[PDB]
């Protein structure tokens, strides 16, 4: 019927990279035809029949591109196949990267949302959305304009394990619009829930005087494998791996060094090949500086 | 006298081939009545029994929102498993789960069951108390320890004894004419030479529901059960079933050998003797 | 009735 | 990895009677994985209009599919059902014993 085709590794694939069309059918990744669609039903590179694959390496803008390939079909009325699902190669470094910030956090309740907004001072007329190791295509808005930024706001939600992980995000300018800019800095995006809060205290206690350093430590009786210590309003989060105690008490000490000053302090606890899905928050903490 | 709910559900990793499909099917005793196919155009969950195609709308919307949830879940845990077991992403890969209960005529719960398998092995699986889970090897045990911490056994254990059982008895009701009737196998039988002192009695039944019968051969009146050959109960297609045992037996000793054939649609037991 | 689904 | 071969039937829904229509039926099953192709055959020639049911699978998690469809059976047509499966290096033919 309609051939499959497939991008490899990824159709958001940087400039210089490398991508591998395949178009799989009738039980092979047999012979086929490419189609762009501004020429919907005349195939690209003057008729070129591939082999196998389409390896396009490096990668450049010109092979940016919306795609649909055909199968061999030698026992047919026409000699080939109905055309495949479309596939949208994206060519991402070719502008100065946008911003990306997540509201009101990166932390996010499960089943609840977060907004994710890109804004760049260079007026982009779409904004790309994109998780990375999924081979969906990246979410498209248009970039509203507003006293010299273009902006988007993309809305994730409500928060699943599926919507978990490393975020970037590219802008277009208008008429090149398969062209992206270079990412920007990548934004993780954390599901906490719904296991069991662990227990945070600290050591000598939550009242330190100025110079001297206090430890953090995490509990829980569940088996978690690491724990996070996030400061709240601030960017300073860490990881530290469990150690099972004497009882089957899982556990890890955060030291905070000298205390400049202490803010309060939650911790979740983290499962083992599973790093974008949380437990829930501790009760927090707050550590005062004399 | 006994009853029983089953929903079967499969997940398939196809890289390069297509993207992942998952079919979610639903049994009562050995009747199907939905399905769900995240590849069809509906995606929806369909009828596929008379009986249940009078449910209102709000019973369709919402078996489609879990069944979707459950859909997209495990295509998720395709991704996790690769983790898991260290396993290219290349390959294509299996996730199978089985969940319903059973109720006796008396109306209510006999027992329960909700269990995972990966590329066809068992993974992890709820125990009898509905309070633990069985983990197959030291994957399904981080998914334990993960299902522990999430109180998952709690929730599902009160899905079984309420939802489920309860839904149950509504199919059981709506339906019972279909669901809680039997219709008995009717029987006969065949006889192949297959040498000067070799032939091959075969006894046949047809058309019987439930599922569930027993054919046994018998020589003098003592059993062949490892003598004889039994084929898998077949569905005729119809919501009957098909089944047939066979004997090999010495030339000119067909006088031996006697078919039983028992089933819950036959007042007594059937013992057939072949005649030319 | 269709279950609820936990992730691995 | 558990790779099982399908076990094949292939059979009349009803007690075949020739010129008198019936639904010719081929049960494939406790096979692993679940990606298969079943094609129905008369006198070896691929039979458009065949069904199947959804995919299920049995307590040992292995699969099994029936593939079916409406005919008319004659003294000398002969059907058969053609199972191909990884397992499987070419496609497996068993024909519809009627007599059997
Ligand atoms: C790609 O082309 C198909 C039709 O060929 C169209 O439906 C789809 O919207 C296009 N995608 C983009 C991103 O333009
Ligand atoms: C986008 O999100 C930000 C932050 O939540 C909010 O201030 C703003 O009003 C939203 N809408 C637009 C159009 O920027
Ligand atoms: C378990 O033992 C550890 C010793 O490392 C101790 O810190 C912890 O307090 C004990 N559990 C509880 C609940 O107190």
């Amino acid at each position: 019927d309609k051939p499959f085709l497939s991008a490899w590794p990824s159709a958001v694939v940087p400039r210089g990279g490398h991508v591998t069309l395949r178009c799989h059918y009738r039980h092979r990744f047999n012979n086929f035809m490419l189609y762009k669609e501004d020429r919907i039903h005349i195939p690209i590179f003057h008729g070129r029949i591939f082999q196998e694959s389409f390896n396009m390496s490096p990668v450049t803008t010109a092979h940016a591109g919306n795609y649909t390939c055909r199968g061999s079909h030698p026992h047919s009325p026409t000699g080939w196949s109905a055309p495949s699902n479309p596939v949208v190669i994206m060519v991402t470094g070719n502008h100065r990267k946008p911003s990306l910030l997540a509201h009101p956090g990166p932390l996010v309740k499960s089943g609840e949302r977060v907004i994710l907004q890109c804004w760049s001072d260079i007026m982009f007329e779409h904004f790309f959305l994109h998780k990375e190791g999924i081979s969906k295509d990246p979410s498209r808005l248009v970039g509203q304009i507003h006293d010299g930024v273009s902006k988007a706001n993309f809305s994730i939600g409500p928060m699943m394990l599926a919507l978990a992980g490393t975020y970037r995000c590219y802008g277009s300018v208008t008429h090149t619009p398969y062209q992206l800019s270079a990412p920007s800095d990548p934004l993780d995006i954390v599901v906490t829930g719904p296991y069991e809060k662990p227990s945070l205290s600290a050591q000598p206690g939550p009242k330190v005087q100025a110079g001297e350093s206090v430890t953090l430590s995490c509990s829980s009786r569940s088996s978690y494998d690491m724990y996070h210590l996030s400061r709240e309003g601030g960017a300073h989060e860490r990881r530290l791996p469990a150690v099972r105690k004497v009882n089957r008490t899982f556990q890890a000490d955060f030291p905070l060094g000298p205390a400049t000053h202490g803010g309060t302090y939650r911790c979740f606890g983290s499962f083992r090949h599973s790093p974008y899905e949380w437990s829930d928050p501790s009760d927090p903490l707050l550590v005062s500086v004399t | 006298g006994s009853h029983s709910m089953r929903y079967f559900s499969t997940s398939v990793s196809r890289p390069g081939r297509g993207e992942p499909r998952f079919i979610a099917v639903g049994y009562v005793d050995d009747t199907q009545f939905v399905r769900f196919d995240s590849d069809a155009a509906s995606q929806r969950m369909e009828p596929r029994a008379p009986w249940i195609e009078q449910e209102g709308p709000e019973y369709w919307d919402e078996e489609t929102g879990k069944v979707k949830a459950h859909s997209q879940t495990d295509r998720e845990n395709l991704r996790i498993a690769l983790r898991y077991y260290n396993q290219s992403e290349a390959g294509s890969h299996t996730l199978q789960m089985m969940f319903g209960c059973d109720v006796g005529s008396d109306g209510r719960f006999l027992r329960g069951y909700h269990q995972y398998a990966y590329d066809g092995k068992d993974y992890i699986a709820l125990k009898e108390d509905l309070r633990s889970w069985t983990a197959a090897d030291m994957a399904a045990q981080i998914t334990k320890r993960k299902w522990e911490a999430a109180h998952v056994a709690e929730q599902q254990r009160a899905y079984l004894e309420g939802t489920c059982v309860d839904g149950l008895r509504r199919y059981l009701e709506n339906g019972k004419e279909t669901l809680q009737r039997t219709d008995p196998p009717k029987t006969h039988m065949t006889h192949h030479p297959i040498s000067d002192h070799e032939a091959t009695l075969r006894c046949w039944a047809l058309g019987f529901y439930p599922a569930e019968i027993t054919l046994t051969w018998q020589r003098d009146g003592e059993d062949q059960t490892q003598d004889t050959e039994l084929v898998e109960t077949r569905p005729a297609g119809d919501g009957t079933f098909q089944k047939w045992a066979a004997v090999v037996v010495p030339s000119g000793e067909e006088q031996r050998y006697t078919c039983h054939v028992q089933h819950e649609g036959l007042p007594k037991p059937l013992t057939l003797r072949w005649e030319p | 009735r269709y279950p609820l689904t936990f992730g691995w | 990895m558990i790779q099982r071969t399908p076990k094949i039937q292939v059979y009349s829904r009803h007690p075949a009677e020739n010129g008198k229509s019936n639904f010719l039926n081929c049960y494939v099953s406790g096979f692993h994985p679940s990606d298969i192709e079943v094609d129905l055959l008369k006198n070896g020639e691929r039979i458009e209009k065949v069904e199947h049911s959804d995919l299920s699978f049995s307590k040992d998690w292995s699969f099994y599919l029936l593939y079916y469809t409406e005919f008319t059976p004659t003294e000398k047509d002969e059907y058969a059902c053609r199972v191909n499966h990884v397992t499987l290096s070419q496609p497996k033919i068993v024909k519809w014993d009627r007599d059997m």
